[PDB]
């Protein structure tokens, strides 16, 4: 388990922080004389939207993660969508809530599958002329494997498909299976 | 500890000055002079004469790229007659 | 230090008009066919 | 040589003041960088990880020597352009060998050949040219703290040089000014990076500091953060000087203001030496056991510039209406691909890295190349539109607006087909060689588990193919604003050429005409390689890529 | 849907998006050297945020998604 | 069909035929028509070059590879104890 | 009009008007309660039932070679 | 490769040769004698692969 | 600023540098020796053995550098 409350105050915080400092160079690169006190008041609303977006990220995710009792990648993605969700809200348009909240959680999410490289991808430390050798070279599989993906029928029909054929319909409708000769002889 | 302190000084020269061209040459000269000063402090503590050599070198760059910098200055100022710039 | 026809937004928004997307409302364009009585 | 060269030309400059003397000088420096080429053509019978030179100080490597002549032959390339003037007068009746070499031609060429041209008048600027690629070359051969701070000013105090060198253009002072200012301050932080790894590790030795790195990378008193810091800091100045973003701002602006000439240089020798210094320093710094140094690698920043380039480069040139600016934005997206090939730091991508640069460099050569010539063939036409009139710096920046170049496939279809065909290997259609080279840097991060950049990078082309085609519907979707000089075709306005033979005997008179006046061969012949090298890549695949391929394995070479 | 949705959830939605995303962005640069100077300084500390406080990749991206959501806003 | 000396004999043909389409020049004017075999000629000699280049180029690949399985070998040999 | 000359046709202002507010109307669509559920009936929900229809009976028969006494149900 | 190879083994022979404090240089005679075996090892190398190949084969 | 990029180049600061700024108190201790004060080089001495010999790559570079900074200067601000 995790604190979800615990856990988005940092995730506001710290995404937060960053908008506090897009805030001060607004502020900075002001041109009329505001003064200092312009960071809260003319580019407040800049930074708490930052903290806003970074709470509801970190808390739901979290949350997330305690309703699914899991950690995969659907928690970054719905995440993502009230993060994104957030940041529509700012602009008071529902399309714009929609949109945003779909972009953030599917970028979000297609990020946490296949893990970007931005702190570093996950190093096999095997032989890797070995796995792709393996993957080259299995040509053929055992049947067991592919009837497990693909399942029976729908043109897949190994031997021994009608005797198990006419078992389910017994257990299903309760009705053998019998075709009648076609010869009047017989 | 001083040598971080004059580079931030430096840094703190970008961040407060939007109008004076002239500052931001000053302040690249600020940063230089402290990372010298703490190549050479530095070379005192592990006694080695190639950070006194380093700085020398750095001395000599930083002098030679001043000299370019007003040059291009010049050449800047020659046609405008300013080195003000409109915010 | 440069001039506003080589940076300038100004000249951006020239190229690029807002107008040139054409933003309507349910009260003059209803139909959503551009004013098309 | 290159340094002969340097005092020998300066020494033969020192003492002139004529500016009659600069298209000779320019074509003694082709001449100098060949034998630069001849003597690193000779050094290449070795194969070895690095050998380190004059006291440790410089190394040499298979990789080190191939850079150097590839950056001698974008030089000599790009030298031409100050070398031979941009338009000449061409007749069947001096076409024959015994005519080009026994016979002369005698006409008024001062103002048809622009002979009196600023960038034909400046007498120091193949010497200032060749100062920035001795800063280049010493920059791929350097092995210690020192000598990397050192090449990297001489190299960048070059170029701020050269975009101030047009002393009379206020855009180019200008553009000087600021590649100065904000190249100043990169330089700091690439010495701030260089003095904190001395202040740590106690040496300027890269050797050392790669030891350094080896040992500490296991699986206490002294953790060895700095290292990723340090390099972090140092990394971020070089970022800037090959304008990556969110380092990039500058060279939009510096790009458009100096002469379209000196950007061709500027924009293109930069780039190659920095990333071919990066990749040394990546391979040695790069942790294998995943530890707490693995974490903090300094080469996400060279990941996230990927990415944020990708994204900059492509969105942010949208909008763009001046030629210029647009081929910086590209070349922006471009080093994004060079970074992201830079950072997955596999066999695959180190040859997708070393096949891309190589590409690129040629291709953005070409459009350089293609965009000059369009603007000196323009000399024969008129045209009334407002807009351009109100243009500045014309004769340096001749075409600056892509509206310019609107049905200049109604004026030169063959020469408006070689920039398609350009552009379109800039997006990356097959079969040209910009496609294979964008289609090894996607296979090499996919099979490095990079596939969110893989998409992005993907994504980011499709929007960056916009403008590309908004270039090419401008030439060939639309009829021409330039229309051709009446007063050089008027049934009476012929000027006169004669023909003359070793003792300068007169042999015929011909009275000639504006349509007797043709690019210059060095141009056309430039640009036809290249182009064909794109189109025709696919054909021509097997050396160029061994040869990376060869270079990684030693780089590699356990 | 041929003439409508499928157009502003599409290319006609991107085109007038992506325009208006571009014409802001660009809009920040200036040509003032100075306010360059301090782009170069605010990019150079995010990077040393994101790689000294051993930052989560999400945090990052959401940066960025947000850096678009603005400029996507005018003014 | 990927012949070095054919293609780059006709690389060098197609550079003259751009080239004169790009300054706009007639094709074939006979007092210029010994510059296609000049142009031809010398791509010929670029794909001679590309010859030796090649060859090099195969046997030190090749002999790349034997040392990749000789490094593999002695690896898992000595994993066999 | 065209490229190559054409017969002489009374272009009737009012068909020329029509034929060109269809071929501009994309410009014009806009997000409502009635343009958000028409677009979500036809791109949804009807293509989601189709595909929950043949999910779920992929399989379910076999025609072939079927007698009295056996059942066409497969699954 | 995890094994760095130095470019520059000469590295070894620096040091200032004024002011030098009696036992303050480390002794490398193992330092001396890895490249002497590396020396040794290549020029053999070369030795076998002209003397077997090219000659007396050809 | 001054607090982001004070907290993470302090930590890069290595001990000579950071030992006394900001009740026991740590003293430096010296004492002579013989044989390496024989012929005692100044600073300046020391740096002239070896930035002539061992280092003069550095030098040479420079010198391009300083050749590169009178021919630039001159070229960019004086009527030829
Ligand atoms: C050592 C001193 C002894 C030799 C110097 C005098 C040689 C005669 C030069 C000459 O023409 O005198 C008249 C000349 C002017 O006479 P003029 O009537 O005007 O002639 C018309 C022009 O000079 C136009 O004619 P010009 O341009 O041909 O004459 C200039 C002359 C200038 O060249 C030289 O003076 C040679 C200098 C070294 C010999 O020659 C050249 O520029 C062409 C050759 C360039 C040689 C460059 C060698 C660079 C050093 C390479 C080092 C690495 C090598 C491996 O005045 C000079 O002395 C110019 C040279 C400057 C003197 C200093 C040279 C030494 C600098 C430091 C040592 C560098 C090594
Ligand atoms: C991938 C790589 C693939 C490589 C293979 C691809 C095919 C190679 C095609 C390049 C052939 C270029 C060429 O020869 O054009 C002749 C070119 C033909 O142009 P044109 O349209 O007939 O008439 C010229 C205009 O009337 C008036 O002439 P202009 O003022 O307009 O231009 C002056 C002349 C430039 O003057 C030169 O010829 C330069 C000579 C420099 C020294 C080369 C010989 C070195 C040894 C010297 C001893 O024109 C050029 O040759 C431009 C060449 C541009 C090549 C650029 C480098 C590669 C890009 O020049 C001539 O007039 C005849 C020159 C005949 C001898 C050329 C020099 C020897 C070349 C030897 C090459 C290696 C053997
Ligand atoms: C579309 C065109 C296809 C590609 C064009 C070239 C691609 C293949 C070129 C491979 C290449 C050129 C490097 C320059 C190209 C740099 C970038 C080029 C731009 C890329 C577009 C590098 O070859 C090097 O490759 C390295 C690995 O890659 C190896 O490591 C090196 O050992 C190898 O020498 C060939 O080098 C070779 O040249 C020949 C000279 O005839 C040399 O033969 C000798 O040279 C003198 C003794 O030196 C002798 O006096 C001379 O008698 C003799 O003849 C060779 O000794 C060797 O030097
Ligand atoms: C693109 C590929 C460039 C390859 C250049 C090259 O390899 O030339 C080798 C040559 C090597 O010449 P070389 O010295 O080996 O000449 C042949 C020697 N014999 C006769 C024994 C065979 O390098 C040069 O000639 C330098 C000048 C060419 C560069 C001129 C501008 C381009
Ligand atoms: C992966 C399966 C699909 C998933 C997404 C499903 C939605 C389908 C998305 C398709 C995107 C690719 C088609 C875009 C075509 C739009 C071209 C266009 O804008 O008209 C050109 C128009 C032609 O129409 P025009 O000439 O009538 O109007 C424009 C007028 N000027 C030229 C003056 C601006 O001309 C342009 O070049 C202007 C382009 C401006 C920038 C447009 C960017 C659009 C491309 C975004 C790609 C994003 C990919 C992610
Ligand atoms: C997966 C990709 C998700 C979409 C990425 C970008 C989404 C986006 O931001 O679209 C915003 C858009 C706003 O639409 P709107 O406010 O109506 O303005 C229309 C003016 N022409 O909103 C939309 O057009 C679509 C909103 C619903 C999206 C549902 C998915
Ligand atoms: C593709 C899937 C969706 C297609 C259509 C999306 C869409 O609805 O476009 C509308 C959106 C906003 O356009 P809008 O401002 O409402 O209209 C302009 C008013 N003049 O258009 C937009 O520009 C939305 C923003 C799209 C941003 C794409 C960014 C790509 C890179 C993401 C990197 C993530 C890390
Ligand atoms: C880039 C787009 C994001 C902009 C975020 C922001 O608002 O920061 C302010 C600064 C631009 O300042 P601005 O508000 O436009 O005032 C200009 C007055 N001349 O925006 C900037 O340009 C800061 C430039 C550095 C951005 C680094 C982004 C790193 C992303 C990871």
């Amino acid at each position: 388990p995790k604190d979800a409350v615990h856990l988005g105050l940092k995730g506001a915080a710290v995404v937060g922080g960053i908008g506090l400092l897009f805030a001060a160079v607004r502020t900075s690169l002001a041109r009329k004389n505001v003064g200092p006190w312009a960071i809260f008041t003319r580019n407040g609303k800049l930074a708490a939207t930052f903290a806003a977006v970074g709470g509801a990220y970190d808390f739901t995710r979290a949350a997330a993660a305690n309703l699914r009792e899991k950690e995969d990648w659907v928690n970054n993605g719905i995440g993502g969508l009230f993060a994104g969700a957030t940041m529509g809200l700012t602009t008071g348009r529902i399309p714009r809530v929609l949109g945003f909240a779909a972009l953030t959680g599917v970028v979000l999410a297609t990020a946490e599958y296949a893990g970007s490289g931005l702190r570093g991808v996950f190093k096999r430390d095997v032989d890797e002329y070995e796995r792709k050798e393996f993957l080259r070279k299995n040509r053929r599989r055992p049947i067991e494997e592919t009837l497990a993906e693909i399942g029976e029928g729908r043109g897949i029909k190994p031997p021994g498909y009608y005797e198990r054929r006419a078992q389910r319909l017994k257990e299903k409708y309760g009705v053998d299976i019998n075709p009648v000769c076609a010869d009047p002889d017989q | 500890n001083i040598t971080l302190i004059l580079f931030l000084i430096g840094i703190l020269g970008f961040v407060l000055n939007r109008k004076n061209i002239i500052l931001m040459l000053i302040s690249i000269e600020i940063m230089l002079l402290s990372i010298t000063f703490l190549i050479l402090l530095s070379s005192l503590n592990m006694d080695d004469i190639i950070g006194q050599t380093y700085a020398i070198y750095i001395i000599v760059v930083a002098g030679a790229e001043s000299a370019i910098g007003l040059g291009i200055l010049v050449a800047f100022y020659r046609l405008r007659g300013s080195i003000a710039i409109e915010y | 230090f440069l001039p506003e026809a080589m940076v300038g937004r100004s000249k951006i928004d020239e190229k690029y008009p807002d107008s040139d997307y054409p933003t309507l409302t349910d009260k003059e364009d209803p139909d959503m066919n551009g004013g098309y009585i | 040589m290159i340094m002969i060269s340097i005092l020998s030309l300066l020494l033969s400059t020192s003492v002139t003041l004529r500016r009659d003397m600069s298209i000779l000088f320019n074509r003694i420096s082709i001449i100098a960088l060949a034998y630069c080429i001849l003597h690193d053509t000779m050094s290449l019978s070795f194969i070895s990880k690095g050998i380190g030179l004059h006291g440790g100080l410089l190394h040499i490597t298979n990789l080190t020597q191939i850079f150097h002549i590839f950056i001698f032959i974008i030089s000599i390339l790009i030298l031409q352009l100050t070398s031979f003037y941009p338009r000449k007068v061409w007749i069947p009746e001096y076409s024959s060998l015994k005519d080009i070499f026994f016979n002369k031609i005698l006409y008024y060429r001062t103002k048809i050949i622009n002979k009196m041209g600023e960038h034909m008048k400046i007498i120091e600027y193949p010497l200032i040219l060749l100062f920035v690629i001795s800063g280049a070359v010493f920059l791929i051969s350097t092995n210690d703290l020192v000598s990397i701070f050192l090449s990297i000013e001489l190299q960048s105090y070059g170029l701020y040089l050269l975009s101030t060198i047009y002393r009379n253009s206020e855009l180019s002072t200008t553009g000087g000014l600021i590649y100065f200012l904000l190249g100043g301050l990169s330089s700091c932080f690439i010495l701030l990076g260089t003095s904190l790894l001395y202040v740590n590790s106690g040496t300027t030795s890269l050797d050392g500091l790669y030891i350094l790195n080896s040992i500490s990378d296991v699986n206490s008193w002294y953790k060895p953060y700095y290292l990723n810091f340090s390099l972090l800091i140092f990394s971020i100045g070089f970022l800037f000087k090959v304008s990556a973003a969110p380092f990039h701002f500058w060279s939009p602006d510096v790009y458009d203001a100096i002469p379209t000439i000196v950007t061709t240089f500027v924009a293109i020798i930069a780039k190659i030496s920095i990333f071919i210094f990066l990749l040394e320093l990546v391979y040695y710094t790069n942790s294998n056991a995943n530890s707490y140094l693995s974490e903090f690698s300094w080469t996400y920043a060279l990941l996230i510039s990927s990415l944020l380039s990708l994204i900059i480069g492509t969105v942010v040139g949208l909008t763009q209406f001046r030629i210029k600016r647009l081929l910086a934005y590209s070349t922006i997206s471009h080093v994004g691909f060079i970074l992201l090939a830079l950072s997955v730091s596999s066999i695959e991508s180190t040859q997708a890295f070393i096949f891309y640069l190589i590409q690129y460099s040629i291709s953005n050569l070409n459009a350089f190349f293609i965009l000059i010539t369009i603007g000196f063939s323009l000399y024969g036409y008129v045209t009334n539109n407002k807009e351009y009139k109100s243009l500045l710096d014309k004769n340096n920046s001749p075409i600056q607006l892509i509206s310019q170049l609107k049905g200049y496939f109604y004026i030169n279809p063959l020469l408006s087909l070689s920039l398609a065909i350009t552009i379109f290997s800039f997006v990356g259609v097959p079969p040209l060689v910009g496609f294979f080279a964008k289609q090894m840097v996607l296979s090499a991060a996919l099979d490095n588990g990079y596939i969110f950049l893989s998409l992005i990078a993907i994504i980011t082309s499709v929007i960056g193919a916009v403008y590309y085609l908004n270039v090419i519907k401008e030439i060939f979707f639309y009829s021409p604003e330039h229309e051709v000089n009446p007063v050089l075709n008027e049934s009476d306005s012929n000027f006169s050429l004669r023909i003359l033979n070793e003792k300068n005997v007169l042999i015929r008179s011909v009275l000639l005409k504006g349509r007797n006046i043709f690019i210059s061969s060095p141009f056309s012949i430039t640009i036809s390689i290249i182009t064909n090298v794109i189109l025709l890549f696919i054909f021509m695949n097997k050396e160029w890529l061994s040869m990376g391929t060869i270079l990684v394995q030693i780089l590699f070479s356990a | 849907l041929d003439k409508g949705s499928i157009e502003l959830f599409g290319p006609y939605g991107l085109e007038r998006g992506l325009v208006k995303l571009s014409k802001n962005i660009s809009s920040l640069s200036t040509s003032h050297v100075t306010t360059y100077a301090l782009y170069i300084l605010v990019g150079f500390i995010l990077y040393l945020i994101y790689n000294n406080l051993l930052l989560d990749y999400s945090y990052l991206l959401l940066i960025i998604i947000l850096l678009l959501l603005l400029m996507m806003i005018g003014e | 069909m990927v012949n070095r000396i054919l293609f780059w004999t006709g690389f060098g043909l197609a550079v003259r035929f751009w080239q004169l389409g790009i300054e706009m020049r007639p094709f074939f004017n006979r007092k210029s028509l010994w510059a296609y075999p000049l142009f031809g000629g010398v791509g010929a000699s670029f794909g001679y070059w590309l010859q030796s280049i090649d060859e090099k180029q195969t046997k030190m690949l090749e002999e790349r590879k034997q040392a990749i399985l000789e490094k593999r070998a002695r690896r898992a040999q000595r994993q066999a104890e | 009009m065209a490229g190559l000359q054409h017969y002489k046709i009374a272009m009737d202002p009012a068909l020329v008007r029509l034929g060109s507010m269809i071929s501009n109307r994309y410009k014009y669509f806009r997000w409502t309660k009635r343009t958000a559920l028409v677009s979500f009936m036809y791109v949804v929900v009807v293509p989601s039932t189709i595909g929950y229809l043949a999910y779920k009976t992929d399989g379910l028969w076999d025609l072939r070679a079927k007698r009295r006494g056996d059942l066409i149900s497969e699954r | 490769s995890r094994h760095i190879e130095l470019k520059y083994p000469e590295v070894f022979s620096h040091g200032s040769p004024f002011n030098v404090p009696a036992g303050f240089y480390p002794n490398l005679d193992h330092v001396i004698e890895h490249y002497r075996k590396q020396h040794l090892e290549e020029e053999e190398r070369k030795a076998k692969k002209l003397a077997a190949a090219a000659a007396a084969a050809s | 600023v001054g607090i982001i990029i004070s907290s993470f180049l302090f930590k890069m600061l290595p001990y000579g540098v950071i030992i006394s700024n900001q009740k026991n108190d740590l003293f430096f201790i010296t004492s002579k020796i013989w044989d390496g004060a024989l012929a005692e080089n100044n600073h300046i001495s020391s740096i002239g053995n070896i930035m002539y010999t061992n280092y003069n790559v550095w030098l040479i570079l420079a010198s391009f550098i300083l050749l590169l900074a009178m021919v630039g200067a001159i070229v960019i601000t004086i009527k030829p």
